[PDB]
């Protein structure tokens, strides 16, 4: 199964203009006019934003243009913005088959965030406390969480979500230390320490 | 001015058939301008095109990767059309798309997928459907349900802020937790009232949890 060729990732500044290329062969893109172009959004259904090549469906802005050349097909975004931030497919009719290409990663580039929620009432009520450490908006995607409560490692309970190749939101991660009751007022835990290819962002957090 | 609604099971057991349904609204799935397409993805991957039916096509259109396992039926009363995979694996583990193909002989959209379902995401397990336990971070994350996903709103949606929903973790009990952060002014906090209303499908259950 011949297949269409995407670049993994582009990125821009906001305000540029970009450009996605999809390389098939000429039974595919080369051969017919019908190459489509598809956004989504983490979490969300693919939409439709180019077909025959360069013709948008109802709804889509004129940001968005299509092209073909030889046997490569180009989706341009104009004057990018944050909601651009997205992956992008595009897809051809072949011989009858469809074929997708392997999807592109839009980065729009707009010191890693990090929010420390601590257990809450509720929780400990019911024999239960989760120390909630959230980080997004960081580029590029490899962070790492590490924990400490007492200014001592701990790793009792240490779940973490970081961005790979096999998941679905690239800019966000999550980690929790789940544990039993009273660790939390035993002492004033705890710091979420976050690494960001030397940017090291420690957030001490502590509830009593 | 079309719609696709789709449902079905989000846990099905090893070996077991998935059984997945679109409701096609503003067209009939007999019209011949259209075929009738199911597409899915892996976590973290692209697109695969599994297939598609065309009313007055019995050939097999299939992707040659899902080796002969899916097939397709349709309810012409009822406008809906059902993919079946039988004797599921790990690897049929996905998010299940379907979506409308317009033929290439029409130029409205002519060669596109142009409207899509939802998505309906297929976790293979024998483990049991767990619901959540929601709990309200004074003065909010949803803990110990299996399996993904779950969305959260807030007073049924009129709530739209910030708002993040961060990726969930996963425990060594294989049960998942996760938590969406919003903020509201402070000084309309013990008066107004904030329901966070949480869905998990899969349970078939949905929680509504005043803070």
């Amino acid at each position: 199964q011949s297949a269409l060729t995407q670049p993994a990732s582009v990125s821009g500044s906001p305000g540029q203009s970009i450009s996605i290329s999809c390389t098939g062969t000429s039974s595919d893109i080369g051969g017919y006019k019908y190459v489509s172009w598809y956004q989504q959004h983490p979490g969300r259904a693919p939409k439709l934003i180019i077909y025959d090549v360069i013709k948008r469906p109802s709804g889509i802005s004129d940001r968005f243009s299509g092209s073909k050349s030889a046997n490569t097909a180009s989706l341009t975004i104009s004057g990018l913005q944050a909601g651009d931030e997205a992956s992008y497919y595009c897809s051809s009719y072949t011989t009858r088959a469809y074929v997708f290409g392997s999807g592109t990663q839009v980065t729009v580039l707009g010191n890693p965030t990090v929010t420390l929620f601590p257990p809450s009432s509720e929780e400990l009520q019911a024999n239960k406390a989760t120390l909630v450490c959230l980080i997004s908006d960081f580029y590029p995607g490899a962070v790492t969480v590490a924990w400490k409560a007492d200014s001592s490692p701990v790793k009792a309970g240490v779940e973490t979500t970081t961005p790979s190749k096999q998941s679905n939101n690239k800019y966000a991660a999550s980690s929790y230390l789940s544990l039993t009751p009273e660790q939390w007022k035993s002492h004033k835990s705890y710091s979420c320490q976050v690494t960001h290819e030397g940017s090291t962002v420690e957030k001490t957090v502590a509830p009593t | 001015q079309v719609q696709l609604q789709q449902s079905g099971p989000g846990l099905v057991k090893p070996s077991q058939t998935l059984s997945l349904t679109c409701n096609v609204y503003g067209v009939a799935i007999s019209n011949e301008d259209y075929y009738w397409t199911w597409i899915r993805q892996h976590p973290g991957k692209g697109l695969e095109w599994i297939g598609d039916i065309y009313y007055n096509s019995g050939t097999t259109h299939y992707n040659p990767s899902l080796k002969s396992r899916a097939s397709v039926s349709v309810d012409l009363s009822r406008n809906q059309f059902t993919l079946k995979v039988t004797s599921v694996t790990t690897a049929d583990a996905a998010v299940y798309y379907c979506a409308r193909e317009a033929s290439t002989k029409i130029t409205d959209d002519g060669g596109a997928f142009d409207f899509w379902g939802r998505g309906t995401m297929v976790t293979v397990s024998s483990a049991s459907t767990k619901g959540p336990s929601v709990f309200p971070l004074a003065p909010c994350l949803v803990k110990d349900y299996f399996p993904e996903p779950v969305t959260v709103s807030w007073n049924s949606g009129a709530l739209t802020s910030g708002v993040h929903t961060f990726p969930a973790v996963l425990q060594s009990s294989g049960l998942y937790s996760l938590s969406s952060v919003v903020t509201v002014p402070s000084s309309s906090l013990g008066t107004q009232t904030y329901i966070c209303n949480v869905n998990h499908k899969p349970s078939n259950t949905k929680v509504d949890k005043k803070v």
